């Protein structure tokens, strides 16, 4: 009966390259005469449920819908309304979903981290971190790519963002990937794509490597003598 | 007909492994020389690898003339299969760097001219060899037909490992070597014990390393022990055509 | 227009009309297709050592 | 009518050591009886012209002339009329061009950038920049030499001037040499030559091999 609709996130966005909007029923078994529509807040039925969702056993219905060609009116923030109608319900039911607006829009800084001494001299697997760090809204979607190619999704582990007590409207994240010593002995380039609102290009990158951390001086004095 | 087993610079991972002859001196300046500027498709590709194939079984043929021919031919279309396949284990070569260094241009170059169908399928992996992998299996069976043009059905040790593929030259390497030693005796009789010192710790130092049974090896050996009956043995039986099982290798001639 | 109409190669045509016209002049357009796909190689290089001597 | 006359740069007067002239005339009669002749300020004909292209296919006319010149007398200001009279338009045109005067002058400032290294790591080619800037007239006639036998134009490709941002009347330029990884890795020194008349003399030369740019590292020091 109930019919839970959410709204895409920006990582949704950016690996699938389109807007996917979904307005779902929950604890509704398969009955016929189900009527989902996605229209336009003006009125016009910009687009309709082809290939619809087959229904869950377990009283639930997908009833999934693509706003693909409007991009940037999502972005703009206009209202979105679902039809849903049933014979039982006399006054058919109405979702709306909508961009939030007031939240701000602070730039992340990332900062990429070699790894460290004593696990490089145990010789079993380095792990490089990708701290991310500063952005304001919560939602980062973060890959890792070698030589121009994103790595699969699981080598990689992504942590959720967490509150950072210093500033309230700030958040932070960080991620791991477990390079071999000897790929990482090669001296090869890991990058971390940041994906973010806040940032102009909304994309940027950052590139680590064996070269990276090395000392510069190696002031030696040797003082060798034979009376003390 | 040495094998250099000594480290450095024949494998760049610590572990010992000794590198047939085989491998080296390699008629590879077809694919060493190549000009990723001029060639961005599949179809030019592909006539280079048959070109290199057909390069490598006359040099074999030429080689051998200086059933054994077709066993080294076999292993030598298999050791190009890794190489092709990028999942070679001479690195420490600076000759093999720069062709593992500029076929990545060649296959990013098809990746980026790819439709939407396999983009999807073929986004995600690493250094492209998921991608050169399906290649190489959609162009397996053309390059071994120029290949054996010099002197059918498509060979199978080109899946195998490397490693348990070089133990397997070592055994035909070392029966054919032990019938060619021997078919008054005090003068023959020296040369054999220099034969044995030679050879002698060649086995014992890749014996340790047999144990715990790189990503992909695991699972063939996890398979094969569930079957020939025999899942932890040092000796494969496979191709051996001899005793094996330091029976008559080491201490013979008394 | 959104640019997933743009990227899919959609015809648009343009209609002018005028006085002076005695028919409206009509021109198409559509995304170039049969090209070839490429990517940049940045390489960022350092000022020379001469030019920094001059501050 | 349209009736082009293109005055001689550095190229043209520096390449060849010839300051040929040229009459283009363009986009009149394919087949017409065409005057094409030079004259002189003062007024006396100039020498013969040769080689006279033939009608372009298109209906435009196509004419070619060249006109031996003294050098420094391009220089002196003797400003020359390419004459042009037809048949089917019985007005005669005469066309005045003289070389620019009053511009500023400026040395360039000729420095070459040593390749990548990633550029070398990828094992392909390198690309030796010469960053030729500071020279006001616009011209500039840029050649690379290597052991000194001169190179391929093919090898190389030359921008045109563009201004500088923060210089008002100032210009540079650029010039890759695609030279191959393997040959680089084996010493062997390429030059650029710049030609600009602000010079003190005609050219400036310079060059950078992989001894350039190494710095002292091993501060071995002995104490008694
Ligand atoms: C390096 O060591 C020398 C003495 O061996 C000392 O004089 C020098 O100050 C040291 N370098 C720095 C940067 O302090
Ligand atoms: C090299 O050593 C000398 C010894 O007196 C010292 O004066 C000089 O500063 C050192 N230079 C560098 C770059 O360390």
């Amino acid at each position: 009966i109930r019919v839970f609709a959410i709204p895409p996130s920006f990582a949704s966005i950016f690996l699938t390259k389109s807007t996917k909007l979904t307005c779902l029923v929950t604890d509704l078994t398969t009955y016929d005469s189900v009527t989902i529509s996605w229209t336009r807040q003006n009125g016009e039925a910009v687009k309709t449920h082809t290939n619809i969702s087959e229904s869950h056993p377990n009283a639930t219905f997908s009833a999934v819908g693509e706003a693909s060609i409007c991009e940037d009116d999502w972005n703009s923030g206009e209202r979105f309304t679902c039809t849903v109608t049933h014979t039982d319900l006399p006054s058919p039911l109405k979702q709306t979903i909508s961009r939030p607006k007031g939240v701000a829009l602070h730039r992340p800084d990332v900062y990429l981290l070699p790894p460290a001494r004593e696990q490089l001299n145990l010789r079993e697997s380095a792990t490089i971190t990708c701290l991310v760090t500063g952005f304001s809204p919560a939602d980062v979607f973060v890959q890792w790519m070698q030589r121009g190619q994103p790595l699969s999704p699981e080598k990689y582990v992504t942590s959720a963002p967490m509150p950072e007590p210093q500033a309230p409207g700030r958040y932070f994240a960080h991620s791991i990937l477990t390079v071999s010593e000897e790929e990482w002995n090669t001296g090869e380039t890991y990058t971390c794509v940041v994906a973010h609102e806040a940032l102009p290009n909304r994309v940027t990158e950052r590139t680590v490597d064996k070269s990276t951390g090395k000392p510069t001086l190696y002031n030696v004095s040797l003082v060798m003598s034979d009376t003390a | 007909d040495e094998w250099d087993c000594n480290k450095g610079t024949n494998k760049l991972y610590e572990n010992d492994i000794c590198l047939p002859p085989r491998r080296k001196h390699m008629c590879t300046k077809q694919l060493e020389n190549i000009s990723t500027a001029s060639i961005t498709t599949t179809d030019d590709l592909l006539k280079e690898v048959l070109i290199t194939a057909v390069n490598e079984g006359k040099r074999l043929k030429q080689q051998w003339e200086k059933h054994f021919l077709c066993d080294a031919m076999k292993y030598s279309f298999a050791d190009l299969a890794d190489i092709i396949r990028g999942t070679d284990i001479w690195k420490g070569n600076r000759e093999q760097q720069k062709i593992q260094e500029r076929l990545v241009k060649i296959f990013r170059n098809i990746y980026d001219n790819l439709e939407k169908d396999e983009y999807e399928k073929y986004k995600y992996g690493t250094k492209y060899q998921n991608l050169r992998s399906a290649w190489w299996d959609a162009h397996r069976k053309k390059i071994w037909n120029a290949m054996t043009c010099s002197a059918k059905e498509p060979p199978v040790y080109d899946y195998v490992p490397q490693i348990l593929r070089w133990i397997t030259e070592w055994s035909e390497h070392f029966c054919e070597l032990q019938e060619k030693n021997y078919y008054t005796c005090k003068t023959k009789c020296e040369e054999y014990s220099k034969f044995i010192k030679k050879w002698n710790s060649q086995y014992i130092n890749l014996e340790k390393k047999f144990k715990e049974l790189d990503e992909n090896l695991i699972q063939f050996l996890q398979n094969v022990k569930s079957e020939c009956n025999e899942p932890n043995t040092v000796d494969k039986y496979l191709m051996y055509t001899s005793d094996c099982r330091r029976v008559k290798f080491s201490n013979t001639i008394d």
